[PDB]
């Protein structure tokens, strides 16, 4: 009789932007009365539904996809912005209607060293379109001769890891992106 | 040898400020966190919240929110626990535990302060 | 607030027996769920962690299998010097939450 905001946003590990994990949050009360008014976030940005009024629309599907960027690519989860995570990684649609809460997380996920496992897709022979994950991991072949299972010249593997170090400056720090897509 | 040892049984009077020491060696005290758990002696463990081991950020478990505090001394490899205005209902061993940023499965080894009050 | 349950609450056993412990969440915990024991007076052990994979230099009599929110260890072969109070716990939400325990008791 209440919807699951503990399992997508009290939770140890959020996923990595190419896999980025979606859950069906349906039947139950939503309160985004917690979420809008706690200041842990750093991006609430709501396109489409005002962030303020947002408790009593009867929101049909609400599904709260979840992953982990770079400090400075909040940027490109917000509807039209276009580039390594809009393209490569994941796409808010042109016509978003929900929110993109985020948080810079430095603590949870920043290792002395470099936590390698929060990662990204970089070479991408495939604009994604709306929402796609494409988990692949194909070696992009990019100036002629197919390389086809070898990683060498002028032949890159997509998957690259962030590595996040908590020296890092809070724009290269590991960010926890949970949009918010309503109907 | 990987081992964190640990201060001895304390024992003071409800409303004291006292403060277990959990010192660790053998690996790279940074590279994992510190959570620190209690045990009451007729019921089972209760995670209490880490510290990032580079910064000192005490993120406490949603019901210890108040009077524990989690002083680290980083360059000496300790990862101090303070619990301040103590009861007489925290009767409870109060162990460290390695548990990282990435796994947060213990490896619970503390060997267990015995903080009795009355 | 993840209710973790193990069942039953004090299960008695015999030597050389196979027993089997289980553990109920009360939401979702997928894979993370680790297994400890605790003899008495003594800082718990590690025995199990992710539910599936074996912790590295524990005597291999148990291993452990579930997901979901039903998880368990079976002791493939019992000795009496256990008697441990067996913790699950898992790693999915803050606050990570154990169990109570299933003592172990011989007859
Ligand atoms: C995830 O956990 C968060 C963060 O803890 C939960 O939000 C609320 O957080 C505050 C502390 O940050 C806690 O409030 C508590 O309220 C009770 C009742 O007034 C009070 O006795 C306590 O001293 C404390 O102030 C509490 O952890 C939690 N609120 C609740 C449930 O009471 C949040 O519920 C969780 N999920 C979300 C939406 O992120």
């Amino acid at each position: 009789n209440l919807c699951p905001f503990g399992e997508v946003f009290n939770a140890t590990r959020f996923a990595s932007v190419y896999a980025w994990n979606r859950k069906r949050i349906s039947n139950c009360v939503a309160d985004y009365s917690v979420l809008y008014n706690s200041a842990s976030f750093s991006t609430f940005k709501c396109y489409g539904v005002s962030p303020t009024k947002l408790n009593d629309l009867c929101f049909t599907n609400v599904y709260a996809d979840s992953f982990v960027i770079r400090g400075d690519e909040v940027r490109q989860i917000a509807p039209g912005q276009t580039g390594n995570i809009a393209d490569y990684n994941y796409k808010l649609p042109d016509d978003f209607t929900g929110c993109v809460i985020a948080w810079n997380s430095n603590n949870l996920d920043s290792k002395v060293g470099g936590n390698y496992n929060y990662l990204y897709r970089l070479f991408r022979k495939s604009n994604l379109k709306p929402f796609e994950r494409d988990i692949s991991t194909e070696i992009y072949q990019a100036g002629s001769t197919p390389c086809n299972g070898v990683k060498g010249f002028n032949c890159y593997f997509p998957l690259q890891s962030y590595g996040f170090q908590p020296t890092y400056g809070v724009g290269y720090q590991p960010y926890r992106v949970v949009v918010l897509s309503f109907e | 040898q990987v081992q964190l040892v640990q201060s001895g049984s304390e024992l003071k009077k409800p409303g004291a400020s006292v403060k277990v020491s959990c010192k660790a060696s053998g690996y790279t005290f940074t590279d994992y966190g510190m959570n620190w758990v209690r045990q009451a002696p007729g019921q089972g463990l209760e995670w209490m919240g880490w510290i990032n081991t580079y910064s000192g950020e005490p993120t406490y478990a949603d019901d210890f929110r108040g009077r524990f505090v989690f002083s680290l001394d980083t360059s000496v490899s300790t990862a101090y626990l303070q619990i301040c205005s103590l009861k007489a209902e925290d009767t409870a061993v109060y162990y460290c535990a390695r548990g990282g940023n990435w796994d947060w499965y213990f490896d619970v080894w503390g060997q267990g302060t015995l903080v009795t009050v009355s | 607030d993840i209710q973790m349950t193990q069942s039953p609450s004090s299960l008695s056993a015999s030597v050389g027996d196979r027993v089997t412990i289980t553990c109920r969440a009360s939401q979702s915990v997928s894979n993370f769920l680790h297994w400890y024991q605790q003899k008495p007076g003594k800082a718990p052990k590690l025995l199990i962690y992710y539910a599936s994979q074996s912790i590295s230099g524990v005597p291999s009599r148990f291993s452990g299998s579930g997901s979901g929110t039903d998880f368990t260890l079976t002791i493939s072969s019992l000795q009496p010097e256990d008697f441990a109070t067996y913790y699950c716990q898992q790693s999915n939400t803050w606050p990570l939450t154990f169990g109570q325990g299933t003592k172990l008791e011989i007859k």
